[PDB]
Parts: structure tokens; sequence; C-alpha cells
């Protein structure tokens, strides 16, 4: 039971950094432009069992556009994302908008503002009314802060798997297992690791 | 083996094809993402179009015929007038073939229907370049077809709904202004044909696909056809009643008749008015009798979401908010139309329960532009006030904690409401408050909510009203509070009470024995160790105190002093408790009540008083931590010394000029402790390496040095007495922080030095000339050298760099003139750095500082200096910023550039530039700057656009330069430009356009 | 009034 | 969710990192509740985090009394230590793991849990 979800949006808007976070856990700081598509499997766990989405991370410079909505075709549901500090990146929502549901005419859309956790926020909310005559569900997220970066892949769950009450549910937890050829090796990486310093030591955590 | 397809010397190999496009669709991990690279690479060969009639004709994979026409699509966007004739017509004839194939077959073209919307995209493609000059004949032959084969009518109805999308909702960005306004009177020349074959084939039924497709088109048309074609036929009818039944219509035809209580009509003709009722009321029937009724629970439906009921309801809150926005008045004076009205209403009032944020946001709009006008518009309000009634408990219900944006909606409308019906308000509310006692609806969230709700209303009642119904609910809230039990409920149930008596000052200042209660409870509070009730504490204390500081600073009544005596003296006590960020709000809030009084003796006393505690604290410190500097290795002193200056922070915030003497007390030690601490830094630098700017040692002690800075820079900002900041804290700030800024590593420099120095040239800047040439001697050349050599490090160094050049260059301009020319010229590569940045901070800035700088120029008349800039710089400026506008990577400033291009070119046309632009030997003497400025833009465009036309870019220029009086224009022919480079064979009269 | 103070420090 | 078999020791909010060495650079691996969980038919102490929202497992290993805990140097209330097997992302792997808490207290607090649960799981 796997979808395919295509991710789309101007570049720069985090749609790479977002993918990334969901694979595995970390936060990339670097905009290394995505050039035409990466394809990355993730599974969430829910109370109807696991969902695996099929996600086509497109990439939204031109320059690097690849098959461009060649991408869509066969997608069953759709993130179109932009940048909250960048109005230009809201302003090309409709043009993303455009161009996917004129391949895949009946899918559910999440339209994601990314990077809240900017303070200067140049695209106010009550400004953002784009998806409500298209039907898609909007969500203010941001990969840095983790907020709400569950609630795209929540509410498509339940869309595609038809039920409004399905949840996120813990993975179950295996008990985990229990060489001096090692040792100087193992003691080498632990000396490189404490003299680089942990990254966003300002954070309150 | 999979990289044979990209060899086009030999033939290609259709089944090789397929097999790369089907290991990438169908195919994963390392072979799909070997034939993604291939793929991408075969479509973006230039001369891979050549092989797409092969593909579509004779592929079986539909994956790769759609791949085909994206190559035909990029052929027909971009090069279509470089291609020789015959190939043009060769493409047209085999997309036109193609799609009548596929239609016929009905297996095709029931099982390929992304292929065929592909192709008819891509005949549309064809449309916009060769229609209707080429083919006059396309509409009628169009209209001919369709009663051939319904498969090719519905198809029809496809290709007209994309080429209306084309032509009038995507033609803005993509095609230039002329040939734009040359499709739509194409397609407005030829609607009436198109429109009769669409009102035909809505009428005589009877396939759902072909209907649902044609009303698909018709919601496109709805966006520019004049009304007549909806007002003056039957359309309307149609669409109200037959189409509303049936659920695979239902859902396009509410967008439709969304668009049409929208379209622009004449507001004096009452047979339009009638229509316009009539299909409202036709709507409502259908939704009554064929979806669900009034009654229905809309909660529920949506929150089950069967089938599309979530998208029919957001639809239908659309419809229904739309149409009453602009015409509920239709409703209101006709008798025969109050049920009408009501149940429209009625339904609202039950999509606006439905737990869905955006659509509730949608209905609180309307509804705010409905009590808005019941609160103003005459005889209004009597119509709605059981829709009022029931609206206020809905909003009460779901207040949300004061996205904030969401409660200040929510807020304005309740007030309204509360206006409208002051007793029905506060009967609401008391009943939900005696659910809340009974506990039939008794939760922490349903708590929280009704407070919210409580307090957002405060302001609009009389102020005896008011009165009582503030101690109705303290009274409630209190004796709620003690009927529970444990910690949790307590907290907060005692939580809400603080809340809503935070949100009453108007109460509070008129009951000053139960103000001083409430605060001395506050801080009674500041000891609870229950997790949030000290934040509690501390933010409704100074929430208190911006609303009610009158009453803090006067001796009141009955009392032997001001309150704010009684918070000073007791305020070791009242924080002992508190965490560090807690303790300064206290004191900043002590502040706010000072600066109310104005006897200056009196506040300096005051503010003595107050600053006590961090004083003694400062003054011990700087003692011990002079002899000998070894104290400050102890991370205990260096916390203690930052949460000091932070207090110093927290007062002057509040204080702005008043916190002048405290500053004069701390100031020369502060500043001593600065370079002590500045040393430390970089002796453990060289002692550690760049590794030690990371350790809590250092970080702890940059920390200092950054409040010190923030201090400064939080008086400097508020000083009114600007002769005591230039002549007391100017000089010795300086001698603090430039030297130490321009001699440290780069990694050891704060950024907040920039900052600090940014506000000081902004307060003071015109009266410290001899200080901003210091200033920019000290941190410009060894900043910019941080920030050229990408565009990633250093980021706050950068943003707080070009803030400070864009203050100088506003304030005291006179610094740049003593630059050596040497630095002037990085001055002007720092500015053009800027513009190629995509961070919006730096690009705004640059943008800005160039405008500025120019207008600094110009300003200074015929002078060597000025003509030495023009001669040097104009042309550096004039086409750096052609390059931002034209490279598709800074679309953001688009507006900015255009102002300085702009201004660039009127000073050539406006002859305010003396001197020549072009060396004496390269052009004819007596030449005119205008005539080599054409020269000089030509010849640039040339060399950087080569495949446009000698002519494209005459006519360009000639337009531009023409229109630089004309900023609108000019960014329109700018647009223009940008259009035609993207494309070959761009025509030259476009340029015409205004 | 004058009666919530009593009840108001007992919080 | 296989956990009812076992007993909470400890429980602290607290951000992990992974060390790239490849990279020369830390990485996220989840934020979370870190749990101590003390398994009732063994008596055997584990490592057992998962993130917010998702609850997906970014840390799961027995607390080894070989491992040490050690300071790293841009932080007073963090953790440095390899992991010889950890079984978060499927087969046992070996990780250099930093975990970061929002307090110096909490941090050393770990500790001291971290070594008592050492203690009981060499018996
Ligand atoms: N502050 C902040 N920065 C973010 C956030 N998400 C992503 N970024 C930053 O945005 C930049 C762009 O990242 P990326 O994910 O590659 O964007 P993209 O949209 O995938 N680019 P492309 O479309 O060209 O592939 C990165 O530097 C990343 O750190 C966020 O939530 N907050
Ligand atoms: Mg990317």
């Amino acid at each position: 039971v796997q979808f395919k979800l295509v991710l789309v949006g101007d570049g720069g808007t985090g749609k790479t950094t977002f993918v990334k976070r969901h694979l595995t856990g970390e936060f990339e700081k670097k905009y290394v432009a995505t050039l035409g598509v990466e394809v990355h499997p993730l599974v969430f766990h829910t109370n109807r069992g696991p969902i695996k989405f099929n996600v086509w991370d497109t990439a939204g410079q031109e320059k690097f556009g690849g098959l461009r909505d060649g991408y869509y075709i066969q997608a069953q549901c759709a993130i179109i994302m932009f940048d909250v500090t960048s109005r230009v990146t809201y302003k090309n929502v409709p043009n993303w908008h455009r161009d996917l549901v004129r391949v895949c005419e009946n899918i559910p859309i999440v339209l994601c503002g990314n990077k809240v956790d900017i303070k200067d926020r140049k695209v106010k909310a009550k400004s953002i009314v784009f998806h409500r005559k298209k039907n898609l569900q909007y969500y203010d997220i941001s990969a840095k802060s983790n907020y709400n970066f569950e609630k795209p892949f929540l509410w498509l769950a339940r869309k595609l798997i038809g039920d409004p009450n399905l949840e996120f549910v813990a993975m179950p937890a295996l008990a985990p297992p229990e060489d001096p050829a090692l040792a100087a090796q193992y003691e080498h990486d632990l000396e490189v690791a404490q003299t680089t310093a942990l990254p966003d030591e300002d954070d309150d955590l | 083996s999979m990289e044979g397809i990209l060899d086009f010397s030999n033939d290609l190999d259709i089944a090789l094809l397929d097999q790369v496009v089907s290991t990438f669709y169908q195919g994963s991990g390392v072979q799909q993402k070997q034939a993604q690279e291939i793929l991408t690479k075969f479509q973006d060969n230039p001369d891979a179009w050549q092989k797409a009639d092969q593909i579509l004709q004779f592929s079986t994979n539909p994956q790769s015929k759609f791949i085909a026409l994206s190559i035909l699509d990029k052929l027909i966007t971009r090069k279509w007038k470089l291609l020789p004739n015959d190939h043009r017509i060769g493409i047209r004839n085999f997309v036109v073939g193609m799609i009548i194939s596929m239609c016929q077959d009905d297996e095709v073209f029931k099982t390929q229907k992304n292929l065929i919307n592909k192709s008819d995209l891509t005949l549309v493609q064809i449309l916009k370049q060769e229609w209707p000059q080429n083919w006059p004949e396309f509409i009628p032959e169009l209209i001919g077809s369709s009663s051939s084969s319904v498969n090719v009518c519905e198809n029809n109805m496809i290709v007209l709904k994309l080429l209306s999308e084309e032509v009038f909702d995507f033609s803005a960005e993509q095609m230039t202004q002329a040939k734009a306004l040359h499709l739509k009177n194409s397609m407005s020349k030829e609607f009436e044909q198109i429109f009769k074959l669409c009102f035909q084939v809505l009428e005589q039924g009877s396939s759902s696909s072909l209907i649902v497709a044609t009303l698909e088109s018709l919601l496109r048309y709805l966006h520019w056809i004049p009304y007549r074609y909806i007002y003056e036929t039957n359309i309307l009818e149609l669409l109200s009643t037959k189409f509303m039944t049936s659920p695979d219509t239902r859902a396009i035809t509410l967008k439709c008749l969304t668009e049409v209580s929208n379209l622009k009509i004449p507001q004096d003709n009452d047979l339009i008015k009638r229509q316009t009722v009539l299909f409202f009321q036709n709507t409502l029937q259908q939704i009554a009798t064929s979806v669900m009724p009034v009654t229905a629970d809309l909660k529920a439906t949506y929150a089950n979401a069967n089938g599309n009921d979530q998208s029919f309801l957001q639809d239908l809150a659309m419809f229904l908010t739309t149409y009453l926005a602009r015409n509920r008045a239709l409703l209101e004076s006709d008798e025969s139309l109050r049920e009408l009205l009501l149940n429209a209403h009625q339904y609202l009032i039950q999509l606006s329960k439905i737990e869905e944020r955006e659509l509730f946001k949608t209905t609180l709009d309307y509804w705010h532009n409905l009590v808005a006008d019941l609160f103003y518009e005459p005889l209004k309000k009597h119509i709605y006030e059981e829709i009022c009634s029931q609206l206020r408990l809905v909003i009460i219900e779901n207040m949300v904690r004061p996205t904030i944006q969401l409660y200040k909606s929510e807020r304005e409308v309740l007030v309204y409401l509360t206006h409208l019906n002051v007793i029905d308000t506060e009967e609401i509310m008391i009943s939900k408050l005696a659910r809340q006692i009974d506990g039939s609806e008794w939760s922490w969230h349903n708590i929280n909510t009704l407070s919210w709700a409580i307090g957002s209303i405060s302001g609009t009642m009389s102020e005896d009203t008011e009165k009582r119904f503030v101690v109705t609910v303290i009274k409630d809230l209190l004796g709620l509070c003690e009927q529970k039990r444990g910690k949790d409920n307590k907290a907060v149930v005692a939580s809400d009470i603080m809340y809503v008596v935070g949100q009453y000052p108007r109460f509070l200042k008129a009951h000053w024995n139960f103000l001083r209660t409430v605060i001395l409870k506050l801080f009674k509070f500041m000891h609870e160790t229950h997790e949030g009730v000290q934040d509690m504490a501390c933010d409704t204390f100074i929430k208190i105190v911006q609303k009610c500081k009158y009453h803090f600073v006067i001796q009141q009544p009955r009392e032997s002093e001001p309150f704010i005596q009684t918070i000073i003296r007791d305020i070791q006590k009242t924080t002992a408790d508190l965490q560090p960020q807690q303790v300064h709000t206290f004191y900043k809030a002590c502040g706010i009540i000072i600066s109310e009084e104005r006897s200056v003796a009196e506040r300096n006393r005051l503010l003595s008083d107050l600053m006590q505690l961090p004083n003694m604290a400062w003054d011990t410190i700087v003692e011990q931590s002079t002899a000998n500097p070894t104290l400050l290795l102890d991370s205990e002193t260096v916390k203690i010394i930052a949460n000091i200056i932070k207090t110093n922070v927290a007062v002057c915030t509040s204080m702005g000029a008043d916190f002048y003497p405290q500053l004069g007390h701390i100031y020369y030690n502060m500043l001593q402790l600065y370079r002590a601490v500045s040393s430390m830094i970089s002796a453990q630098v060289a002692a550690e390496g760049l590794i030690a700017t990371k350790t809590p040692k250092v970080r702890g002690l940059r920390t200092i040095k950054k409040e010190i800075l923030k201090l400064v820079e939080t008086y400097i900002s508020k000083a009114r007495n600007l002769d005591d900041v230039v002549k007391v804290l100017v000089e010795p700030l300086l001698n603090a922080v430039l030297e130490d800024y321009m001699n440290n590593v780069p990694d050891a420099r704060d950024a907040e030095v920039l900052n600090c120095m940014t506000t000081v040239v902004e307060k003071v800047g015109h009266m410290i000339p001899q200080g901003v040439i210091l200033i920019l001697q000290s941190v410009f050349e060894c900043t910019l050298d941080m920030i050229n050599k990408d565009f990633t490090e250093y980021p706050e160094h950068r943003v707080e760099f070009y803030k400070l050049l864009k203050v100088i260059n506003e304030k005291s301009f006179a610094a740049f003139l003593e630059l050596p020319p040497a630095a002037f010229k990085l001055f002007v590569d720092a500015i053009c750095w800027a513009f190629k940045h995509n961070n919006r901070d730096v690009e705004v800035n640059g943008l800005q500082i160039a405008l500025d700088l120019v207008k600094n120029i110009e300003r200074m008349g015929n002078v060597p200096f000025a003509n030495e800039f023009h001669k040097n710089y104009f042309f550096i400026f004039v086409s750096e910023t052609f390059f931002v506008l034209t490279d598709s990577d800074h679309k953001s400033g688009f507006s900015k550039q255009a102002l300085l291009l702009m201004k660039l070119i009127s000073l050539v046309y406006d002859n305010k530039i003396s001197v020549p632009l072009y060396q004496e030997a390269e052009v004819p003497q007596g030449t005119s700057n205008q005539v080599y400025l054409s020269q000089y833009l030509a010849n640039m465009l040339s060399n950087a656009f080569p495949h446009l036309t000698s002519e494209q870019i005459a006519s360009f220029l000639s337009a531009l330069t023409k229109q630089c009086k004309d900023l609108v224009v000019f960014k329109g022919t700018l647009r223009d430009f940008l259009v035609q480079i993207k494309e070959v064979g761009g025509d030259p009269t476009d340029y015409l356009f205004a | 009034v004058e009666a919530l103070l009593a009840r108001l420090r007992a919080l | 969710t296989m956990e009812e078999d076992e007993e909470v020791l400890y429980k602290v909010r607290a951000k992990l990192f992974r060390f790239d060495a490849d990279a020369k650079e830390w990485k996220e691996r989840g934020t979370g509740d870190c749990k101590f969980l003390k398994n009732k038919k063994t008596n055997k102490v584990r490592i057992l985090m998962r993130r917010d929202k998702t609850l997906k497992i970014c840390a799961n290993h027995i607390i080894a009394p070989e491992y040490t805990l050690k300071p790293n140097v841009g932080s007073d209330r963090s953790w440095v230590y390899a992991c010889t097997a950890d079984i978060a992302e499927g087969e046992a792997e070996a990780f250099t793991f930093a975990i970061r808490f929002g307090s110096k207290e909490n941090a050393d607090k770990f500790k001291e849990e971290f070594e008592k649960a050492q203690e009981i799981n060499k018996k």
C-alpha cells in the first residue's frame, strides 16, 4: 500500500529540506539545488497499518526543471510549497497548481507555507487564500522548528486511506542486542566528534 | 546500455526508449535514478523534437508519448518562429491528426486522458503562435467537428478551456502586452459561436462526461465574458436547477454560480436584480431538497469525510459568502424573500460549526462583513437577531488563544455582536460559565476558551454593566477554583481568573483596593513552583502595568506612598524565586511605572532605588573583576554580569530617554569591562584556536559584549538629548568597539557592532562627520572581505553591513567623498554585490543604496566628483542593473531594479550628466550622451542576447528611453523584454504597445 | 467587591 | 508498541545527533523524550527515544557498561559517546552519538541516571 506524492514549488522554498527531515531527522542548512527529481520512499506507522509515500521531490529552479510536468504522471497526492519570507514564491503557487492539476485532475493536495520560524514574515496569513477555491488543505510549516511538519502527511494519509480517524502510532521497539581490534578505531572517530561543535547551540534544545 | 538512445547518429530504438521510461516511472532505486538522468538528457537534446513524430506514432507507452509532447512544447514555445515553414505545418497537422485519431478510438479516449490533455495543451501552444492570423477557420472547424462525435465534442471543450486559461488567466507573465491583447480580442471576436455551441450542449444533454467538460470550460469563460451571455439567455436557470440536482455536475456548477456572483452587472436594472435573486433561490431550493436540509449537522457530515462532502461544503461556503456579501440587500426589503435570506445564513451558521481552520476563517470573514454592516446600516440588525444570537455562541465556543490573527478577527466580530445586543452576549457567557461549574462542559480547554471570549469583549459594555459583569464572572471563577481539588486543576482556573482581570483595565483603574489585591496576589504567585504559574504572574503583572501605570505612580487615597515605592522596597523578596528573564520582565514593568513620574528628581530617585540591587552587584564585580581579571574566567561571574546588563536593557527599554542617569552610573566602567572581556576572547582564540568561539566560556564572554552593545543601542535609539549623546557617549563608545572589531579575526567579530553603529549614525550621524569616517575605516574593508567570497558565510555581518552603509549613505554621505578612490571603488563593488544576493534583506538595501547614491551624486551638480563618478560607474550601474533584471534569478527585486534603471536612463535624457560618458576617440565629438547611451545599450544587449534581432533591441530601447518618466509603462516594457528574450522571433512592434 | 478580596488572596 | 514489559527509570526531553565523520558534521537524528527502560524479565536497561509527532524511533540500544560519556567542545549541556549496536533504523549499527538537553542540570542528571543504569546492566 504505497502512494505516489509529487512535491512542487519554487526553488529554495525548502522542499528537499522538508523531505530530508522526515527521512533522517536532519536539518540540512545548505541549499544544494535539486536536479530534476529525487525519489524517496517514506513510511509512516498508523493505527490502520503502515502507509508508504513514494515522494517525488522535484526541482523548483527552472534551469534544473528536468522533465517538469512529466514527473506528475500517475501521482496520487501532492504538496505545493512556498516560502512565507518570499512573496514571489507565493505568487507562483497558482502556476505550480495549474501545471499540477492539468496532469492530476483529482488528487488531494496540501499547500504549505514553509519557514514560519523566521520572524520577518512577508506573506501574511490573511493574504494566503488561494487554497480556498481550489479545495487544497493549507498548513503553516517550518522544517527548521518542526512546526506542523507532520500535518501534511497526516492529512494526505487520511484522504488516501479514507479514514478521518487515522492517527500516527508508535512503531514497536525491539529489544536491542548486547572487539579490541576496533578500539583504536572508535577512539579516533570519538575524538574528532568531541572537538566538532554541536550545531545551533543557542536553540532551546 | 541504457544510454544508447542519447546517440542520435543511429535510428532511435523506440523499444529501448520505453525501457528507459518504464524503468523511470515504475522502477526504483539506482536504475530509476539512471533512467531519470537519461530521459532529462534526451528531452534536453535540441534535436530531440525531430524524433517526436516517430515516438508519437509507433510507441505503445503513453508516458513516452507524453515526454515527446513536452519536447514539442519546448520547441513550440521557444523556437517556433525559427523553424522552416514546412516544419511548422508539419507539426500542426501531426498534432491535429493525432487528437482526432485518439478521440475516435473509444478505448484510447477512455484510457489515456493524461495523454489526450497533454496533446490538447500542445495544440493550444500552437494556437498561441498561429491563431487566428494563420488559422482563421479554427473555431468554425471546431464547431463543425463537434456535432460529428460526442468524444471529439467533449475534447473540444477541453481545448477551449485550456485556450481560455492561456489567453486570459495566465498570459500576464508569459506573453507580451501586445500578444496578450491580440489573443484576447481574437477570442472575444469569436465567442458568440463558442457560447452557442456551449449552450446547446448544456441544454440538449445528455452525456455526463460531455456536460461536465462543458461546465468546466464555462467556469473559465466567466472570468472575462460580458454579462449579457449570462443574464440574457436561460443559462442561469439551467445552472441553478438542472445541474445542481446531479452530483456529477453539482460541484462544477456551484463554482460557476460563485463566479456569476462576481460578474460586472448594472446596478440599476430591476430585471437583472430579479435574475440575481432567482438563481440564488433555485440554488438554495436544490440544496434543501437534493443535498441536505437547513437543519443538517454539517459539522458531523464534514468530519465523516464521505466522498466529496468536504469539497462540497467548502464550495457551498464560498458560494454563500460570495453571493451574500454582494447581493444580500436584494433579499432584505422584500417580505417574500425573508425566508430565503435567513435559510442562506442558517446554512452559513451550520457551516461555521465545522472543525476546519481554513474554512472557519472563510465564514468568519463573511460574518465580519455582516455584523459590521448591521452596526452601521439603519434598520438592518433586527432582521438577523436570531442569526446573530447563534453566531455569538459559535464564536465564543471556537475562541482561540490570544494564530493571533484569527483571535483578532474573532474579537472584532464578537465586539460587534456585543454592541448589537449586550444582554444576549452576557447571558450566553454566564450560561456557559454555569455549565463549567455544574461540570457538564468542564474542561481545561473549555474553561480557557471561555475566559478568552469573556476577555475579548472588554470595553464594549457600559462601565456600570461591565462592573457587574466582571464581578459576576470573577465570583463564578473564584468558586470554580475552590470547587476543584489538585494542583493542576487549581492552576488552570487561577490563570484564567488572572487573564480576565488583566483584560479589564477600566475596572481595575476604578477599584484600587481590588487592583492592589490582584498585584499582591500576582507577587505571591511568583513563588509558586508549579509549571507556568510564574510566567503567568509575570506576564499578567506587566500587562496590567502597561494599562494602569498611572495608578501605580500616584499616591492613592488611603495610602501613604505611591505603590511603585512599595514594589521597589520588596523587590528582592518578590523575585527571589524567579528565573533571570522573569526578573527582567519585572524590572521592565517597574520601569514603565517610573516613566509616568514626570517630576525629574522623583523619577531619578525611583530609578536609583529600582536599580539598587543590580548596581550593588555591579559595583562589587567591577571592584573584584578589575583586581584581577581572573574572576572573569569563572562562568558564574560571567553569567552574573550578563544578567546585570540585561536588567539595564530591560529597564532602558521601557524608560528610553529617562534611563540616562542610570546609564551614566555604569557607562565608563561598562566600556572598560567591554575592553577587558574583549581581551580574554582574543587571548582564548589565540590559545585554543577558532574552536574557542564555540565554547561556553567564550560564548558567555561575547554575551557580555553583545548585551553592552544592545544597551547602548537601546538608549541612543530613544534619546532626546543628542548633545549628551555626541559629547559624552559616542567618543568612548567608538574607542571601545571600533579597533577591537577591526583587529579581531573574522570569526571573533560581533555583527552587533555594525548594528550598534547603524543606530549611532541614524540618531546623531549628522553631528559626528569625523566619527562616521572613523566607523567606515574600521569596519568597511574588513567586513566586505568577510562577505565578498560567497553569498553564504557570515549572514548577520552581511545584513548589518548593508544596513550600516545605507544609513551612512543617507545621513553622512560626505564620509564616502573622503574615501580614497580605491576604497570608493570597493563601495561601488559592494553595492553591486548586494544586487546579486537572493537574500531579500541584502538585495533591497543594495538597490536602495544604489538609488540613494545616484541621488547624492545628482545633488552635487556639475562638480568634478560628480562627473568623475559618471565617467567611472554610470555604465557599471546600468549594466549591473540590467543583469539582475534579465537573469531570471532575482525576480523578487524587479520593481526596485526597474526604478533604479529608470532613474539612470532619465539622467541622460534630461541632460543631467555634463561630462561625456564616452572616450573622446570612441565616438565623434558633439555626440550627445543620449545617442551614445543607445549605442552602448544596443551593443550590450546584442552580445548578452545574441538571438535577438537588431530591430528588437532598437525598438525595445526606443520605447524604454521614451518611457523613462512613466514607471508603470516602463515596467511593462521591461516585462515585454523579459518575455521576448525567452524565445526567438519576438515581434519588435510589441514595444509600441503604450 | 470587597468580598472577592478574601477569596482572591486565599487562592 | 513492545514497551509494556518494561519500566520507566528516567525520562527527559532531548535532541539527538549522529556524527557524519565523512563530512566532519553533526546531524540531528530526532527530538523527543529519551527514556531509560528497565526490562522486567532480564533487568536490562536500554535507551529508547522517539521523535515527537511521528513517534519514530531514533535511538534504541542498551546502556552498556563499556560506554563512556564525554563532553562536547561547544556545550555544557550535552554528552558524546560511541554506540556499537543501535537498532533504531533496522540492522544493528554503530554510531558516535551526541545528546543535548534543555539545561546543564538535566544534562548532569542524565549522566547520573546513565551511570546508575550502567551498574544495573553489569549484574
Ligand atoms: N529558516 C528556515 N530555512 C529553511 C527551512 N526549510 C528550508 N530552509 C532552507 O532553505 C534552503 C533551501 O533548501 P531546499 O530544501 O533545497 O529548497 P528546495 O525548494 O528544495 N530547492 P529546489 O526547489 O531548487 O530544489 C536551505 O538553505 C534550507 O536550509 C525552514 O523551515 N526554515
Ligand atoms: Mg531541493
